[PDB]
């Protein structure tokens, strides 16, 4: 939102809760999703030889 | 003549209103 | 100096503690989560320094 900026980050100084929400949305999402890569392949824990 | 270190020794209350179980940033 | 804090507050009025993220990583990380006490694991911060 603001470009290094001293007056826009001290009226975002309001609104912290919603963008703790958003990181915190998204950084569950993320490790939802490594998650998710996880349980499809990693389901045998033997790496077999070839 | 000599230096120390403010080992957390600044803290003041920046406004002057009353508040009570929050944590609230400033600049 | 000009500086970006963070202060709690108790049922009384009572500042508990202070923060003071510009000077450490941990401080930044505490004043990114809106929080004191912070769980384990990986999070991205702000630019407070
Ligand atoms: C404080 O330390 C700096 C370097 O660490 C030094 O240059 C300075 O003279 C010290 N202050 C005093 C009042 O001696
Ligand atoms: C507030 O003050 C009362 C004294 O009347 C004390 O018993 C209580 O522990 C104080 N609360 C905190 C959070 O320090």
């Amino acid at each position: 939102i603001c470009g290094d900026s001293q007056e826009c980050n001290k009226l975002l100084l309001q609104y912290g809760s919603f963008c703790a929400q958003l990181n915190r949305a998204l950084s569950g999402v993320a490790v939802e999703q490594d998650k998710n890569t996880e349980a499809v392949f990693a389901q045998v824990k033997q790496i077999y030889k070839a | 003549k000599q230096n120390v270190s403010s080992l957390m020794r600044g803290v003041y209350y920046p406004d002057d209103i009353y508040r009570s179980n929050v944590n609230v940033l400033f600049t | 100096k000009l500086t970006t804090i963070m202060l709690s507050f108790d049922v009384n009025g009572t500042i508990d503690k202070a923060v003071d993220c510009s000077s450490d990583p941990l401080s930044e990380l505490k004043c990114t989560l809106k929080s004191f006490n912070v769980s384990k694991g990986i999070y991205p911060t702000s630019n407070f320094r």
